[PDB]
């Protein structure tokens, strides 16, 4: 078996005029991988969750537009498009904050689960919060989190 | 005359913004001109700590070290200006943006907008580098 | 930047400097920076080193200055000195200098305006797509109906 | 097969299959101006109805 490593241009370059190319590289990384490593610093930020939500939906929509003309689309029935998204690995670099939530120590995996956990219920107060998380729960069932100290 | 310790000026009552009347009355009793310094940025970036340094104190605005958000709403500290006699320095410490447990995501915009409106100096606090997201 | 050492201020100005050209490839890039150039003419940047060893970050306010990074202690002092020396008294239109009561009035005016809906909300990028595309979908469906009935 | 995936998806992006959402000030203007039309119409309907 062959291991294939894909290193990507980083998002949010403040000298880059083509800001839409950031989404294109992100979408290509999702489409071409079997394992997706999402690299963040210090903490899980809402912006990082929302960007993953937005790109995943755009990636599912692009993939749907290249399925009905594809003979490689016709070889399965019952598996949804979500089942072919890569496994998610969340890396937290330069990690220093206490892994404690509500007086309880948590693992990095439990920290990731708490951050991505949909609030219970059906009200308007929760719809915006649960929208990226319902998507991430759907397209990335298998998640893993890793912490890395300052090196 | 001035405040020995900071107080909450604007609370997040449920998910609505509500002003604390005690902090308002102490603020309106303030007769001198005010130099108003507000900090804003992502959560867990050492904002509260840095604002205590502007008050010249080791403690003041509450600091925590967990992954959870700490500062909520907007806190106000009215202290003497350290160099201008007869002037007041006002420090505004803010709830951090991008909290992944916060349901009311639009409250981040409200706190940011209030910090811009109420200040004369705006401190934008970021980590490591200038990010495009922070500019946008 | 580009083989030249820059100050923190020069780094901030480079990041926020508008591209020359006036063409479509530069419009998106120039949009936030034209606004920031207009609303914040006077800008200053400050760098702060990592303030202490990573295991002692949790207790940072309780530590004495010799346990922190020496550059960090100096950088904090330089930041505080600049704020105290260059910050102005808050002003309002008509040559009005803000005091406590006027600041209280501004707090009440803006809090009430937010509570009455005067402040727009930044929506999620996916819901925004659905709003645009579904509105266009209604118009296409109506145009198809009008064509079929008109014939 | 991976080469095929690279070529397929790069072409799809290059031909516009990836949706593009516009910026901030235009998106704000689109929302607020649409709401402004609705408010203006509601005011007209109230004035004429009375
Ligand atoms: N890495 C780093 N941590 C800091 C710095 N300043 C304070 N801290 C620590 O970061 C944690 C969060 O600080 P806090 O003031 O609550 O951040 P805030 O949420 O933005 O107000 C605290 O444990 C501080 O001791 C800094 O400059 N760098
Ligand atoms: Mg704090």
């Amino acid at each position: 078996h062959i291991l294939v490593l894909l290193d990507t241009e980083g998002l949010g370059d403040v000298e880059k005029g083509d800001n839409q190319n950031d989404s294109w590289i992100f979408a290509l990384a999702v489409l071409l991988s079997s394992t997706f490593v999402y690299n963040s610093i210090g903490t899980i930020n809402q912006q990082a969750m929302d960007q993953l939500y937005y790109v995943t939906e755009l990636t599912h929509r692009i993939r749907s537009k290249s399925s009905p003309d594809e003979n490689e689309n016709e070889v399965e029935d019952s598996a949804d498009f979500v089942s072919f998204f890569p496994d998610f690995v969340w890396t937290l670099r330069d990690f220093s904050l206490d892994l404690e939530a509500d007086g309880q120590p948590l693992t990095p995996d439990e920290y990731l689960t708490y951050s991505l956990k949909l609030k219970k219920g059906t009200s308007q107060k929760d719809e915006t919060f649960n929208l990226p998380r319902l998507c991430i729960r759907k397209f990335f069932p298998k998640k893993k989190c890793f912490v890395f100290d300052r090196p | 005359i001035h405040m020995t310790g900071p107080m909450c000026l604007i609370e997040n009552t449920n998910g609505r913004l509500m002003a604390n009347p005690e902090a308002l009355k102490i603020l309106s009793a303030i007769t001198q001109p005010m130099v108003v310094v507000a900090i804003v940025g992502l959560y867990r970036t050492g904002k509260s700590y840095l604002m205590n340094k502007l008050a010249g104190k080791k403690k003041g605005f509450s600091l925590g070290s967990t992954v959870q958000s700490h500062t909520k709403g907007i806190w106000m500290w009215c202290v003497p200006h350290p160099k201008k006699p007869g002037h007041i320095l006002v420090l505004l410490d803010t709830e951090g943006l991008g909290d992944v447990e916060k349901g009311d995501n639009q409250n981040d915009s409200w706190i940011f907008a209030l910090a811009v409106l109420l200040s004369s100096t705006f401190v934008y606090n970021s980590i490591g580098t200038i990010n495009q997201q922070a500019m946008d | 930047a580009d083989g030249q050492p820059l100050t923190p201020d020069e780094y901030l100005t480079y990041s926020l400097k508008l591209k020359k050209g006036t063409s479509q490839k530069d419009e998106t890039f120039n949009l936030p920076r034209l606004c920031i150039r207009k609303f914040f003419p006077k800008k200053k940047c400050f760098v702060f080193d990592r303030p202490v060893h990573r295991r002692k970050l949790a207790q940072l306010e309780k530590l004495q200055d010799e346990e922190l990074d020496p550059e960090f202690v100096q950088q904090v002092a330089d930041f505080c000195s600049y704020i105290f020396s260059n910050s102005k008294t808050k002003t309002l239109s008509g040559g009005i200098q803000v005091n406590g009561p006027r600041l209280e009035s501004l707090v009440l005016t803006y809090v009430n305006a937010i509570s009455s809906g005067d402040l727009p909300c930044m929506e999620n990028a996916v819901l925004a797509l659905a709003q645009i595309e579904n509105s266009a979908a209604v118009q296409k469906a109506i145009a198809h109906y009008e064509q079929q009935m008109g014939q």
